[PDB]
C-alpha cells in the first residue's frame, strides 16, 4: 500500500481516501485463505481501526530502551488485525462438519490472555516480546 | 452462705466493680442489649450501672476521614474551653 | 461518531440524540460480523450505557499516578458494549449446530471473571492492565 | 426510569405505582435478548424487591472507609436482579438443543458461590470488590 | 403478606389463618418460574414451617455482637423456603430432556453441604455469613 | 401431630394408636413431593421408630454442655425419617428416564457417609452440628 | 416382635419357634420397598443369623470402656441383616434399565469396606464408631 | 449342619458321609439369591474343602496372644467358601445385560487383593483382622 499500515495512526486512518483504505483492507484480506469475504468492509475497517488504535497505546514504548514493537510494524498491525476479523467471526474454528466432510484443526486449548486465543493473535504476539516485562530503570 | 456471685455479695466483688467501669468505658449506648451478652448483663448487673456511652473515651475522639493536619485521637474534653 | 463514545458520560448518552445514540450503537455493531441483528434496540442502548457507566466508575482513576485505562478509551468501551450485549445473548457459543452443518470456537475461557468469558471482555481487559494491582502510595 | 432503581429501597419499592415499577421491570428486561417474556410480572418484582433488600442488607456499609458498592449503584442492582430472574428461570443453560438445532454455551462451570453462578452475577460481582475483604479499622 | 414471613416464628406459622399462609405461600412461589404447581400446598406449607423452625433454630444468634442473620430475613426466611420446596421435589434438575428438546444447566459440582446443593440454597446463604465462624469471647 | 415426633422415644412410638402414628407418617409423607405412595405403611412406619431410635441413642447427649442435637428436634427427626424411607426406595435417583422424557438431578457424590447420601440426610445433619466433636471437658 | 432381635443369640436363634423367627424376618422386610420377595426364606433366615454371630463376635466389648455398640442393638442387628441380604442379591445396583424405563442412583463411591459397599452397611456403621478405633487403657 | 463347618478340618471333611457335605452345601448356597444353581457339586464341595484348608493354615494362630480369627468361625467359613464359588464363576459380575433389561452393581474399585475383589471376601476379610499385623512378642 502506498502509505503502509505501519506509517498510519488513528486519526491518519480517518483521514486516507476510501481507496487508500481499500488498498490497507485488501493486504489484510491477504492472511486468510477465505479473505472473510463473508464480513462486510465497515468491519474490516473497524478491526483495522482498531488494530491502529491498539498498536500506538498498548504495544508501543520501550522497555530498557528497546522498542516493545521489536518486529515489524506492518506485519504486527496486520496480525493484530486479522485477529481482530477472526474474533468479529466468532474466534477460531476448531471442528466443521457439515455435507462437504469434516475437519478438526490443531487449535489445542491456547491459553487464557487475548492474543493466545487465535493463530493471528499468537503470530503478533512474537513480534512484542510475547508479552513480556523486561523493562528496567535506574536512580541517578 | 454466700457464693461470690450471690445477689448480697455483689458489692464486695473486685471484679464487680473493674468491669462495670470497663463496661462504662466501652458502651457507645444505654441500650444494652445491643452491645453485651446476657451473661455480662447478668453477672454484673449492667441494669444497674450507669452505662450511657457518656464515659467511653472514644465518645469524644477525632475520627476523621481525611485527616491533613494529623488531627485524629484528639479528645474535645481537654480542649481550653472545657 | 459525531461525540465519540470516550466523549460522553452516563448522564451524555441520556442527553444525546437518537442519531448520536445509533451512530455509536451501529459502531458497536461492527464489532461482531452477525451484527447481533436479532436483539432490539433498546437492550445495545442499555448495553452501551452500561459500558459508559462501568468504564467511569470501575476502570477510571490512577494506579501509582499512570490512568487506569492505558489503551485506547474508545475501543474499550466498544469492546465493553460488545461483551455485554454478547452476555446478555447468552454466552459466547462454544458449539453451534443444525439443518446446515456445525462448529466448535475455542472460546474456551481463560478463568472464572466476567470479562475473561467473551473474546470481547478479553479484549477489554487488556486495555485495562489485566484487572492487575500496581498502584503505589507514599507517606510524605 | 422516573425513580432510578438505585434511589429505592425496600419500602419505597412497595410504595411506587405499578408504572414506576413498570419502568423499573422493563429496564431490567433489557438486560436479556429473551427479556423473560415467559416469566410472569409478579416473579420480575418479587427479583428486583429481593435486588433492592440484598444491596441495602448485603452490599451496603463501608469497608476500609471506601463504599462496598463501588461500581455505579443503578447497573448494580439491574445486575443482581438479572442475576435473580435467571435462577427463578432455573440457572444460565449451558446447552439448549432442539428442532431449531444445538447451541452450547461458554459458562465453564469454575463458579460455586452464589454471584458466581450465572453471567448476571459474575458482572454485579465486579461492582463490589469481587466479594473480597479489604475492611480495615484502628485503635485510638 | 400481611404478617411477614420473618415477623412469624413456628407458633405463629401454626396459628395464622389459612389467607395468611396462603399469601406467604404465594410469595415464596414467586421464587420459581413453575411456581411448583404439582407439588401439593400441604408440602409448601410443611417446607415454610420447616424454613421458620430452622431460620429460628440454627442460623439464629450473635458471632461476636454480629447477628447470624446479616441479610434480610424476609428473603431469607423465602429462599430457605424454596431450597426445601427444591428438595421435596427431587433436587435440582443438572438436565432435562423431552420431546427431541433438551437442556443442560450449569448447576455443576457447587458444593456437599445442604445449602450449597441448590441455587436457593446458594442464595441464602450469602445472608448468614456463608455459613462462616466468626465468633469472638474474652474473659473478664 | 397430637403429639409430636420429639415428644416420642422408641417405646412411647410403639404405644401410640394407629391415627397418632398415622398423624406423624402423614408429616413425613409431606417432606417428598411422591409422597412415597408406593412404599407401604409398615416401611414408612419402620423407617420413622428407627429414626426416633436413632435420634435417642446417636443423636443425644451434650457435647461440652451443648445439647448435640442443636436444631429443632422436630424437623430433624422428621428429616432423619424421610432420610430412611428414601434409602428403603434404594437410594437418590441421581437419573430417570422412559417414555415420559428424561432428567438428571444435581445429586452427585453425596460423600461417603449415610447422612451425606441423601438430601433429606444433608438436611438433618445441620441440626446436629455437621457430625463435629466440639466436646471439651476438664479435670478438678 | 415377641423376642427382639437384640434379645436372642446365634443359640436363641436357633432355639427359636418358626414364627418368632418369621416376626424377625418380617421385620428386616420391612427396610426395603422390595421386601426382597424373590429371595428365599432360608437365605434371609442366613442373613439374620449371621448378622446375630457377627453382631456378638465382631461388634461387642468396649473401648476406653464404653460399648463399641454405642447406637440401638435392635436396629444395628436390622441394617446389619438387610446389608447381608442385599450383598446376597449380588450387591446395591447403581442403575437399573428394562422396557425403555431407567434409573440410576447416587450409590458410587462410599469406600473398600464391606459395610461401605451397600446403604444398609453404611447405617449400620454409625451405630459402631464408624469402625474407629477410641480404644485406651493404662498401667497401675 | 449335624458337624459344622468350624468342627471339620480337611481330613474331617473328606471324612464325612455324602449327608453331612451336603448340609454344609446347602448352608452355603444360602450366601446367594442364586445359590450358583448351574455350578456342579463337586465344585462346590472343592470350594468348601479349599476354604476349610485355608482357614486351618492361613486363618490361625495368633497375634499379640488374640486368635487370628476373631469373628464367628463357622460364618468366616462359609463366607471363604461363597468367596471360592463366585471365584470359581469368574468373579464378581459388575455388569449384567440382555432381552430381560440391564443392571449394574456397585462393586467398582474393590481393591488388588484375594479377598477384596468379592463381597463374600470382604465380608470374611473382617473376621481376620482386615488381615492387618498386630502381632508383638518380647525377649524374657
Ligand atoms: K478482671
Ligand atoms: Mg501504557
Ligand atoms: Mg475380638
Amino acid at each position: 500500500p502506498d502509505p503502509s499500515i505501519d506509517e498510519v495512526s488513528k486519526s491518519d486512518w480517518d483521514a486516507l481516501t476510501t481507496q487508500e483504505q481499500d488498498d490497507i483492507i485488501s493486504q489484510v484480506e491477504n492472511l486468510s485463505s477465505t479473505g472473510w469475504v463473508n464480513t462486510s468492509r465497515e468491519r474490516k475497517a473497524e478491526a483495522i481501526r482498531s488494530a491502529i488504535a491498539e498498536r500506538d497505546t498498548l504495544y508501543s514504548g520501550n522497555m530498557s530502551r528497546l522498542p516493545t514493537l521489536d518486529g515489524d510494524a506492518e506485519y504486527f498491525t496486520l496480525y493484530l488485525s486479522a485477529h481482530k476479523i477472526q474474533l468479529f467471526e466468532g474466534g477460531e474454528a476448531q471442528s466443521e462438519s457439515g455435507e462437504g466432510g469434516s475437519v478438526s484443526y490443531s487449535t489445542g486449548g491456547g491459553g487464557e490472555k487475548d492474543l493466545q486465543k487465535t493463530r493471528y493473535g499468537r503470530m503478533a504476539l512474537e513480534y512484542v516480546w510475547e508479552d513480556n516485562s523486561i523493562a528496567a530503570l535506574r536512580t541517578y | 452462705m454466700q457464693l461470690r456471685r450471690s445477689p448480697g455479695m455483689r458489692p464486695m466483688d473486685r471484679d464487680w466493680h473493674q468491669e462495670r467501669a470497663r463496661a462504662r468505658e466501652q458502651a457507645y449506648s444505654s441500650d444494652l442489649t445491643s452491645q453485651f451478652s446476657e451473661s455480662e448483663i447478668v453477672k454484673y448487673e449492667l441494669d444497674t450501672a450507669q452505662i450511657d456511652g457518656s464515659d467511653n473515651p472514644r465518645t469524644y475522639i477525632w475520627n476523621r476521614t481525611i485527616d491533613l493536619f494529623g488531627m485524629n485521637g484528639t479528645d474535645v474534653r481537654e480542649l481550653r474551653n472545657r
